[PDB]
This record gives structure tokens, C-alpha cells and sequence, in this order.
């Protein structure tokens, strides 16, 4: 098939495959218990570094669940469901990566920690640019 | 002839003198008047959370056992005499009782007045611990303490008082500043009490109030980030049909912010808590990232000037301008 | 009983001993074997062009006047004995004859072997001058010397030799590195002669070869500048009818380069000569400035896609790419 | 008259007035002897920091004269002579400011030293953008 037809599918599947994988880590430690242990530490700092976020009754557990819930929900959509909802999921992920990148940069973590999110941020938007002809 | 007269005086003073007993050990409390002249306020070490200071430490007290009468009302003697008599064991300690690093030169001038008053000064280089709270970095201020007192004598045996008005009893040399990235706004002088396992001791404290200078970080980090945010928002004014150009714009600008963010903390120590600078960088990163996200939305609806671009031309500059006003007003009004 | 035997031995050694005369002053040349163990290579001070080093300085020589026979073939004595006998007056001097700062601890171990060989080691902290040539900064390397020798004895009276193979006679501790922004590639050991006003002296020299680490400056300066140059050239791909947008692009990018240039040398000392970094920044500034100049030319001929833009799309990236290859190849192949 | 008509004349006259003033300093110290004394020091460093420039027989004196000659020649043209040559002078000045800014940045001088050149660089190009309707 055309390179555009093949390329879009690979990015759409891969990003949903990777982002759902990340969402599982924040929720179920079965895939990698160590990853969840360190991941919860990161989200403990973020809320602790965003008092007003914690002044409205929002805790790290609620924060961790919400982000993981949307990534998996949007990740599977970008893998299986075609059409306009597939692109809508892409936009929502684009609205979470900056929040993730707004948290990592709000704690001064090195590049290696948040490199994966940034790389997929470029691919995530690049997929949207090739949403339709 | 002159030497013989003075030799007899020294012999008379030391005849029957017991240096093991403090003056007034059975009659009154020995009052020691102290003042400090800071010849230079050494550099501050952020990594070790310590600072160095060179001072002329002057101490004065009355010892009636050393009264004399002679041709001179004051005896300006060699510092060797100090070791032969009893002197307070004052030391500089960081915290509660841990004596801080001290480097004392051999010279320790001793002057005895006919009334029995003693003046005892020494040249010291003291390295002291100054714990720092870097939450407001680089707009933070610290109160570096300097604590000293008797090691063995409790408040019931030795008490320290300032020679004159407490504010005027600690003098900082005009040109003694050795600070590079800090400004010495002033110091506050106070005294207190500490109860340790060995008893209760009088502690004399001075707090030096330091304010970080933001000029280095304004040039290095804040200004490049602000221009980058402004630069990113120029894309809203470009035509929507330049997809290759604007995509490179978004990606390149995000890369630049990533590079700037990495080099900002390259120098700072790895502190767990987030600083004020991190919040500013993170917000700027979101604005640059969102600028590119805005174009992706615009391209999706490209079949006229996009309405999203027209609104982004106002919302983005407005919010960023408001954020700067709150941020700078919060960390500068203090 | 044991003390009496050793007391007699010490008395016998010092009986008729003249510490004012070096061994062999009338028969042969006293040969002193020396080796250095660097416990830690202290920090380098660029501003003062000096460095600190903590070492165990070991010296060995034979003094036939100290022969003895007894139950033990070696006498591991207190360092107090060293002051009672003659020892070389070796000191560490920076340059020709100026003795460098030395801080020696009271402990100076002395061991006398039955054959009459003496081992004399001391713990020293030496601050030494290391003149630096920063033309290739931050890709520069320096050879910081450490020179020592006799102060009063000429080569005709005292000569220094390395205890073993010269390379193996200077040992650096594996974890003694205290360098932050430098890498210790190695050291070279050598000896020479200096002719001063007081005579001719043997000088033992060691050069420590240091290489600056470029990682900090790559993140702080080079990368932001490279992205800015690339970012500026994106303008050639924008339509010529966006004069307000592209003018803001040119001016803003020039401002960013100006900000980056200012903060690059904020830390470096004010050296008269230009460094390698300055050349890179200046060239990048020209590229960014020229990008805006190109648009001004294009607008002047705007009544089709400009031919100047089409050519600039190739010339500018090509020349900048070539410049990087020559620049990095020049300062890294060395 | 129209703001554009008035504005262009002011910039054209001012830049030529200022740049000819600078060109005089590099040539005749009568206006300010101190300025020429320090100015020659700057151009001594630039050539000394550009060996190949000095390897072709070009000295600081020749360099100092050439730059001053063109600034005054172009400065007066931008003040009196109208038409296409007036704009040509503007382009040549734009080709010298970067060279000046390539020398100041090649020696690491502070902003205050080269601030004046940068400010007029923005105005110099801005004038060209309003060369004609
Ligand atoms: C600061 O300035 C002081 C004074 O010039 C320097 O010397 C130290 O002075 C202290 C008194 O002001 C001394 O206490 C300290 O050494 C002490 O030694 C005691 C034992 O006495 C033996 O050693 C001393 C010193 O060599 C010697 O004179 C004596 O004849 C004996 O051989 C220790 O008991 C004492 O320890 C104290 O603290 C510990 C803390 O855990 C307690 O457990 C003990 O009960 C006791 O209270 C202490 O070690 C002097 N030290 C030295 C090296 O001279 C300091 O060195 C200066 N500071 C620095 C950083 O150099
Ligand atoms: C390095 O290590 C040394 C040794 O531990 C420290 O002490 C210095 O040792 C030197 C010998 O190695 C001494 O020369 C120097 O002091 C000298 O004093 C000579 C005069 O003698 C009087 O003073 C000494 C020291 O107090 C005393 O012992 C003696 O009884 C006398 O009172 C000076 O002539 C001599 O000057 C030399 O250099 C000048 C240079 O211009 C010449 O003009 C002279 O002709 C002469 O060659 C020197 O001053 C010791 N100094 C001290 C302070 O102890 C050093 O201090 C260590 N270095 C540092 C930086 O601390
Ligand atoms: C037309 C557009 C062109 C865009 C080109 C982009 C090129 C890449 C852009 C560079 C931006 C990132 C630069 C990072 C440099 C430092 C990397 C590094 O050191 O990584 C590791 C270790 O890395 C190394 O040891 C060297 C790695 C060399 C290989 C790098 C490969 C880079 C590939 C980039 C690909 C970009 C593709 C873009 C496509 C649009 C350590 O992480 P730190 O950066 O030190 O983290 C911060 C830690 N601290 C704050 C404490 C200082
Ligand atoms: C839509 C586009 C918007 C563009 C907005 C641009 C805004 C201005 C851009 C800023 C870039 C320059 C920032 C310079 C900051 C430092 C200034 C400074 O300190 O100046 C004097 C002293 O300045 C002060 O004491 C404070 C000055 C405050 C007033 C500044 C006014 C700035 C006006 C800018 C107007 C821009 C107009 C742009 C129009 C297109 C000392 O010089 P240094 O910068 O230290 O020189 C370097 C020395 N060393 C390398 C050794 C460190
Ligand atoms: C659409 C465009 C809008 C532009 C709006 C501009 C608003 C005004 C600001 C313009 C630029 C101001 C540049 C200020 C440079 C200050 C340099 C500096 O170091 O200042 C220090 C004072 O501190 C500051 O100036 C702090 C930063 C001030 C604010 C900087 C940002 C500008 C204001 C916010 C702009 C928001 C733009 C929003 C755009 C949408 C002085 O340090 P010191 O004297 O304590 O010691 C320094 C040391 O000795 C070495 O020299
Ligand atoms: C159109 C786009 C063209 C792109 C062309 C790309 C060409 C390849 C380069 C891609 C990016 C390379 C990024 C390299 C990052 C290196 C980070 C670093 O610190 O490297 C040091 C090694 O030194 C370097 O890497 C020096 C710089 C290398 C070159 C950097 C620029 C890229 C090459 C030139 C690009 C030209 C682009 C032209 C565009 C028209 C390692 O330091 P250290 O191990 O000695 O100690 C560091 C310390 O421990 C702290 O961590
Ligand atoms: C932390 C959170 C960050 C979030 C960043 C989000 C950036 C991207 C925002 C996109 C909003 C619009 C989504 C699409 C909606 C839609 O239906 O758009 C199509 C039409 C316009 O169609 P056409 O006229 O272009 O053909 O659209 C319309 O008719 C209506 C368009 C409304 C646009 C509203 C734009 C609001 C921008 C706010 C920016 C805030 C930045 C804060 C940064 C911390
Ligand atoms: C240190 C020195 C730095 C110098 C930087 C100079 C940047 C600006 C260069 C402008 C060159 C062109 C001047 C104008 C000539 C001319 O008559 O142009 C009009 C026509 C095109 O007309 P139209 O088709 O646009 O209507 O034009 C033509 O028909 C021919 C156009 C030829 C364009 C040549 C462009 C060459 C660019 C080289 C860039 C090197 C950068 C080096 C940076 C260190
Ligand atoms: C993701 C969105 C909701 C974040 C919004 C952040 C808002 C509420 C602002 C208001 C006050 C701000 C805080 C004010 C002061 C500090 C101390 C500083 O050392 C780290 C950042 C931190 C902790 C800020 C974090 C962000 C903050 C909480
Ligand atoms: C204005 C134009 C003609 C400039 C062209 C510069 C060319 C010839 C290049 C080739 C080799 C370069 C030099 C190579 C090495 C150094 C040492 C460095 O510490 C400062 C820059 C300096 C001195 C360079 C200056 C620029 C240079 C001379």
C-alpha cells in the first residue's frame, strides 16, 4: 500500500500500544512491580509540588488513576476504533503529554526520565498531521 | 632597670594565683563582654551548606586577682601571658554543641588595665554550617547563624553580654565582602539559652541575612525562555498552508526549550524539592508545546484564516503575561 | 628493661653527631630517593590559576652516622626524632625558587634500618600555580607542574632520584580525584636543573595532564546556538507575504542569540584573548543576522517564490554544516 | 505628511548621521581623541584574533580605514542622495554591522560596547522594509 497508509497505522498502533502499557504501570504493578513503586513516588512529588491541586481534595491516587485511565482508554481507541474518535483520542493524549511534561519539568528530572514522553509527543502530533488527506 | 621592675610585677601577679578557679567562683557570676569585628565574610559553599568568616574576636572581663599598681596603668603584654593565666574557653559551635572548624593564629593580644580589666582578642577563621531552604531559588534569602558560648561553664557560672548596644557590638568591614553570587543585606544579633545533656549554657548568636542575586539566572534561563515563548506564538500569524515550515517551527522550539531546561539545573545541586525556577521553566515548556498542539488542531480543520489562530493570538500572550505578573509579584514582594 | 636498652641505643647514635653537616659532605654526593603518593588531587582554581593536592611525600636516604646493631633491624621511631637529626630541606616551589604554600601535619614518620637507610614521609597539602592557556577553551588541556628540590644544596651536594622506574614512582590514588569540570588523563614525571642567583639546583618535576570536559558547555551554549541557527533558516520556507511575522522572527531570533552570548561568558574570567567558544558564537550570530538580512532583500523585490529564498535554502545549511565539521575536527583531533 | 513618509526620512537621516559619526572616529580623532584611542585597541584585537586576515597582508590600519570609509560614504548617501542608491547604501551597512557584530562577539565584549550597533541594526533593516510601497 501507500507509505502514508502504512505509516499512519504503525504510529497509531504503536503509540496506543506504548501508552496503554504506561497506563497499566500506574494502575496494576503486575507487569513491573518496580516500575509502579517508582512511579507512585513521582506522582507523590507532583501533587506535593502543586499545593492547590491538593487543596481541592485531589490526591496522588486520584491523579495517578485518572491519567492511567485516559491513556489506556485513548491508547486502545487509537489501535482498534477507526474514524473521528480515533483522532479525538490523539488530541486528548496531546493534552496529557504536556501535563506529564509539565510535571517532570516542575520537579527538574533529567532528560532520561522524560525522554520517552517527548519522543512520542513528536510522533503523536505527527500522526495527527497525517490524519486525513 | 626597667625589666627588673616589670619582672617583679609579673611575679607578684602569679604568686599564689590558681588558674584552675574562675574569678568569682564563690562570690559572684563572672560577666564577660564580647564584640566581633568581621574583617571578611568568606565565600558560601552551597554544596556543603557552609560558609567561612574571618574575624577579630575580642573578649573583655575583670579578674580582681590581676590587680596591680605601677608606672603604667595598662600592661600591653605578649600573648604568651594568656596561656599562663585562666581565660574563658569560648568556642564557635554550629547547632547545639558541635564546635565548628576554628583556625586561630598564634597571636592573641592581652592587655591588662590597672583596674584589673582584661582585653583578650584573637584572629579566627570560622567555617560554619548554614542550612539553606532553596524553595524560592534563585529569589531566596537565608539567615546564616554564628553561635558561640562557654563549653564547660553553665549560665550559673559564666554569662556573656555585648560590650555595647547589641546592634553596634557586631561590626562588618565595609570592603570585607567576599560574596560572589550573594548580597549581604545585614545581620541581626541575639542571645539565647541551650539545655544540653551536660547542663544549661548561654549561647550568643548572630544571623547574617543573605539575598541571592537573580541577575545571573535572569540572563541565563528566564530571558531565553521568555523570548522562546514569544517566538513560538509568532506561528499563529503564519498562514495555515505552510505545514512543513510550521511543523519544523514547533519541533525546533520545543527542542530549544528542552536544551535550556537541561542546562538550567546543570549547576544546581540535586535537591529533591522543586524550585521556583523549575515552575517557570515547566510553564514555559507547556506554552511552547501547546503552540505546536494548536497548529495540529488548525491543520486538522484545513480544507479562510482559522478562528483558532485568531483566538490563540490573544489567549496565549494574555495568559503568559498574567502568569509573569503573579510569579514575579509573589517572589519579589517578600 | 626494654626501655633501658633502647635508651642506650639512642644515646649512642647522638653521641658525637653533628647535624650541621650533611652525610658525605667530604667523601661523596648524598643520593636521595623520592616517591610521591597522591592521596587526592584537589580542585583547580581557574581564577587564581592554581590547584591543590594532598600527598604522602616519602623520602629515603642513607646516613652512615646512624648505623646500629640491636634486637631489631629497623627502628620505627616517633617523628620527634626527625627534628633531632639532619634531614633534607626539601620544599615544593612554583616556578624557579618561590616555595609554594605548604601545610604539613605534625606527624612525620621516621624509620631507620639497621643498614643505616632512613625512610622519612610526611603528609602535605600543596597549593601550586598552574598557568593555563585558554585559547582552545572549552576544548583545552593543561599540564599543571609540581616542582620541588633542595633549597640550599646544589647539584654538587644533593641529587634527587626516583625510587623506582620514573613512571612508577608517582602514584595517584584511584578515587582521589576531586576534579569537577576536569578529567585527569595522566601525568608525566621528569627531572631537570635550574640555575638561580644562589647557585645550581636539581629540580624534580611532575606534570599532570588535564583535559576540560565540554559537556557542560555543549548543553549550555553550543546546542541552543545550533538550534537557533537552524530555527532562523526555517524562515526561507515561509511565504514572502508575511512581512510582520518574518520581521518579528528575525528580530526575536537575533535577540535570543544576544541573550545566549551574554550568558556564555558570564562565568568565564575576563581574558583578553578570544576563545574557541567566542568564534563559534560569533559565527552563529552572523548566520542569524544574515537570515534576517536575506528577508529584507527578498521583500525589496516583492512586487512568485523568490529565487533568493530558494538558493538560501541550500547555501545557508551547507555553509553552517561545513563550518561545524572544520571547527569540531580542528579542536578534537588534537 | 503620512507617518511612513516622515518616519522613513528620520531613520534614513539619523542612521547616516550616526554611522558617519562613527566612521569619523575610526579615522580622525578630532571629534573625540579618547574614542579613537580605544577604538584602535579594539581593531588591534580583531585582526590579532583573525590570523588569516593578517596572513594576506591586511593590517588593522587598513581594516579600520575601510570600515570607516564605507560607513561615511554610505551614511551620507542615506542622508542626501535619493533613489535606488540610497537603498543600496542601506544594504551595504547591513553587510557591515554583522561584521562589526562578528568582531565584538569574536572577542567577548559586554553588551554595552556593541549595544549601539545592534539597536541600529534593527532600525537599519526596518528602514529597508519601508523602502517602497
Ligand atoms: C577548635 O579549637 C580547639 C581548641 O584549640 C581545637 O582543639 C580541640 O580543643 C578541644 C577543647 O576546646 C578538645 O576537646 C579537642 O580534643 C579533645 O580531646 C579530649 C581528650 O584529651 C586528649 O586529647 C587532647 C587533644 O589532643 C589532649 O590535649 C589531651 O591531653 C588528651 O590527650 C577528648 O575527650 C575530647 O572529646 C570531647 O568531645 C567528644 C565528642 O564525642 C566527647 O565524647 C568527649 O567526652 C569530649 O567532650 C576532644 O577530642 C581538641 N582537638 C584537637 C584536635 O586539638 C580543635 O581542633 C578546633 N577544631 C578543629 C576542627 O580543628
Ligand atoms: C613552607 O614551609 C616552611 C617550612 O615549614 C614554612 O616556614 C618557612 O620556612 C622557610 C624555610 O624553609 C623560612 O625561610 C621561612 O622564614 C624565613 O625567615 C628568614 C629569617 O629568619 C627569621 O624568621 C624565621 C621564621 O620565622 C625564624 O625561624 C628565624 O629564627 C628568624 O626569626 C628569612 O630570611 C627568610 O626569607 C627568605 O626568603 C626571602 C625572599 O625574599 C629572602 O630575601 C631571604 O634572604 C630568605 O632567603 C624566610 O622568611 C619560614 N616562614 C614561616 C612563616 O615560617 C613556610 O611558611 C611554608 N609556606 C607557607 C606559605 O606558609
Ligand atoms: C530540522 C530540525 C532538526 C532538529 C535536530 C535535533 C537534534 C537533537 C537535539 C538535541 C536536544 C537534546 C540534547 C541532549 C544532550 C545531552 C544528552 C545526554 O547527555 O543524555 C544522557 C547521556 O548521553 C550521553 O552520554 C551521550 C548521548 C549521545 C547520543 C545522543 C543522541 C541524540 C539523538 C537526537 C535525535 C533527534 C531527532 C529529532 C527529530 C525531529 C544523559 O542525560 P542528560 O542530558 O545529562 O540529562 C540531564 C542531567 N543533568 C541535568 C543532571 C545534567
Ligand atoms: C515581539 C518582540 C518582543 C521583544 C522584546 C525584547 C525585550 C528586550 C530583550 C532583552 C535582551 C537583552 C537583555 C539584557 C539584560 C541585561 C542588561 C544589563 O545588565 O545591562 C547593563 C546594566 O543593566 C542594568 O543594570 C539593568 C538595565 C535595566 C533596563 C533594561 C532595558 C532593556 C530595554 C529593551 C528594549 C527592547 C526593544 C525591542 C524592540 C524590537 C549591563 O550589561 P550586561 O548585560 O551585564 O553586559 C554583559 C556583561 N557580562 C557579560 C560581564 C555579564
Ligand atoms: C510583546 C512584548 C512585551 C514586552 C514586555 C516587556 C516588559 C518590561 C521588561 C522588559 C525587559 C526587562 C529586562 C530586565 C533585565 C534585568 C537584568 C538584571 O540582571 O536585572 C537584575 C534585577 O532583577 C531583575 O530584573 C529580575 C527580572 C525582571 C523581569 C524580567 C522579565 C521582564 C518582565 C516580564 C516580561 C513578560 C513578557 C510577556 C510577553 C507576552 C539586576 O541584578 P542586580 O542589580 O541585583 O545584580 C546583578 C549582578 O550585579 C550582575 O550584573
Ligand atoms: C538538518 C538537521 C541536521 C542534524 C545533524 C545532526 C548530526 C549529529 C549530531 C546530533 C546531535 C548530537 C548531540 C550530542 C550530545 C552530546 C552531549 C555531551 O555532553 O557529549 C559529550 C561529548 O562531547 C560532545 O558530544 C561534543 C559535541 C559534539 C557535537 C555537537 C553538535 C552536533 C554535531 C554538529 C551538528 C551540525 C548541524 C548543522 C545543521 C545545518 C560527553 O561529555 P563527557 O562524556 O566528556 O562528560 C560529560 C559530563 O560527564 C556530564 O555528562
Ligand atoms: C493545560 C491545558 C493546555 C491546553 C492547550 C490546548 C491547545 C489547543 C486548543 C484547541 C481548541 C480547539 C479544538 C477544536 C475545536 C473545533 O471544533 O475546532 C474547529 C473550529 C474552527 O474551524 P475552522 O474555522 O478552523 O475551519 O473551532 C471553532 O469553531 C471553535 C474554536 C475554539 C478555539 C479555542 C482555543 C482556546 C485556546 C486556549 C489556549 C490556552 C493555553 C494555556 C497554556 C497553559
Ligand atoms: C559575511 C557576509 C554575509 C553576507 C550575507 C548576505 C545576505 C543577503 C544576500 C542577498 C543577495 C542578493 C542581493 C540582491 C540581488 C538582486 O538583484 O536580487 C533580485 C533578484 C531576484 O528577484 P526576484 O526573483 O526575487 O523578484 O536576484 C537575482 O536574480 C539573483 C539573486 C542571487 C542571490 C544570492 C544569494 C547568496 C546567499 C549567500 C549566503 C551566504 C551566508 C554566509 C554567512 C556567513
Ligand atoms: C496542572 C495545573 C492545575 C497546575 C496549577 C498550579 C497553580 C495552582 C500554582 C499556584 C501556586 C503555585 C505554587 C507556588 C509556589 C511553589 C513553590 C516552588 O518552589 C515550586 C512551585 C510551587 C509549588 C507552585 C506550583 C504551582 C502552583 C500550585
Ligand atoms: C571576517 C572573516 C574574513 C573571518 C574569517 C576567519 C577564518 C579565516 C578563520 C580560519 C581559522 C580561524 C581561527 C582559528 C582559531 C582561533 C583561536 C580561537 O581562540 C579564537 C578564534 C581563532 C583566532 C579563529 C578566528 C577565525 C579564523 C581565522
Amino acid at each position: 500500500a501507500s507509505p502514508r497508509t502504512v505509516t499512519i497505522v504503525a504510529l497509531s498502533v504503536a503509540l496506543g500500544l506504548f501508552f496503554v502499557f504506561m497506563g497499566t504501570i500506574k494502575l496494576t504493578p503486575r507487569l513491573s512491580k518496580d516500575a509502579y513503586s517508582e512511579m507512585k513516588r513521582a506522582y507523590k512529588s507532583y501533587v506535593r509540588a502543586l499545593p492547590l491541586l491538593k487543596k481541592m481534595g485531589i490526591n496522588s491516587i486520584l491523579l495517578r488513576k485518572s491519567i492511567g485511565a485516559l491513556e489506556v482508554a485513548c491508547g486502545i481507541v487509537m489501535t482498534l476504533v477507526p474514524g473521528r474518535p480515533k483522532d479525538v483520542a490523539n488530541f486528548f493524549l496531546l493534552l496529557l503529554v504536556l501535563a506529564v511534561l509539565f510535571f517532570h519539568q516542575l520537579v527538574g528530572d533529567p532528560l532520561k526520565r522524560y525522554a520517552h514522553a517527548l519522543v512520542f509527543g513528536i510522533l503523536l502530533t505527527c500522526r495527527l498531521l497525517i490524519a486525513r488527506k | 632597670d626597667n625589666t627588673t621592675v616589670f619582672t617583679r610585677i609579673l611575679d607578684r601577679l602569679l604568686d599564689g594565683y590558681d588558674n584552675r578557679l574562675r574569678p568569682g567562683l564563690g562570690e559572684r557570676v563572672t560577666e564577660v563582654k564580647t564584640d566581633i569585628f568581621v574583617t571578611s565574610f568568606g565565600p558560601v559553599s552551597d554544596h556543603d551548606m557552609e560558609y567561612t568568616i574571618d574575624v577579630f574576636f575580642r573578649q573583655s572581663w575583670k579578674d580582681e586577682r590581676l590587680k596591680f599598681k605601677g608606672p603604667m596603668t595598662v600592661l600591653r603584654l605578649n600573648n604568651l601571658m594568656a596561656s599562663k593565666i585562666w581565660t574563658p574557653d569560648t568556642f564557635f559551635h554550629n547547632g547545639k554543641k558541635s564546635v565548628a572548624h576554628n583556625m586561630t593564629m598564634p597571636n592573641k593580644l592581652l592587655r591588662i588595665t590597672e583596674d584589673g580589666t582584661l582585653l583578650y582578642t584573637m584572629r579566627l577563621t570560622v567555617r560554619a554550617e548554614c542550612p539553606m531552604h532553596l524553595e524560592d531559588f534563585p529569589m531566596d534569602a537565608h539567615a546564616c547563624p554564628l553561635k558561640f558560648g562557654s563549653y564547660a561553664y553553665t549560665r550559673a557560672e559564666v554569662v556573656y553580654e555585648w560590650t555595647r548596644e547589641p546592634a553596634r557590638s557586631v561590626v562588618v568591614a565595609e570592603d570585607g565582602s567576599r560574596l560572589n553570587q550573594y548580597d549581604l543585606l545585614g545581620q541581626t544579633v541575639d542571645s539565647g539559652i541551650v539545655q544540653s545533656s551536660t547542663g544549661e549554657y548561654v549561647v550568643m548568636t548572630t544571623h547574617f541575612h543573605l539575598k541571592r542575586k537573580i541577575g545571573y539566572f535572569v540572563i541565563q534561563t528566564y530571558l531565553p525562555c521568555i523570548m522562546t515563548v514569544i517566538l513560538s506564538q509568532v506561528s499563529f500569524w503564519l498562514n495555515r498552508e505552510s505545514v512543513p515550515a510550521r511543523t519544523v517551527f514547533g519541533v525546533t522550539t520545543v527542542l530549544t526549550m528542552t536544551t535550556l531546561s537541561i542546562s538550567a539545573r546543570n549547576s544546581l545541586p540535586k535537591v529533591a524539592y522543586a524550585t521556583a525556577m523549575d515552575w517557570f521553566i515547566a510553564v514555559c515548556y507547556a506554552f511552547v508545546f501547546s503552540a505546536l498542539i494548536e497548529f495540529a488542531t488548525v491543520n486538522y480543520f484545513t480544507k479562510s484564516v482559522s478562528k483558532i489562530d485568531r483566538l490563540s493570538r490573544i489567549a496565549f500572550p494574555l495568559l503568559f503575561g498574567i502568569f509573569n505578573l503573579v510569579y514575579w509579584a509573589t517572589y519579589l514582594n517578600r
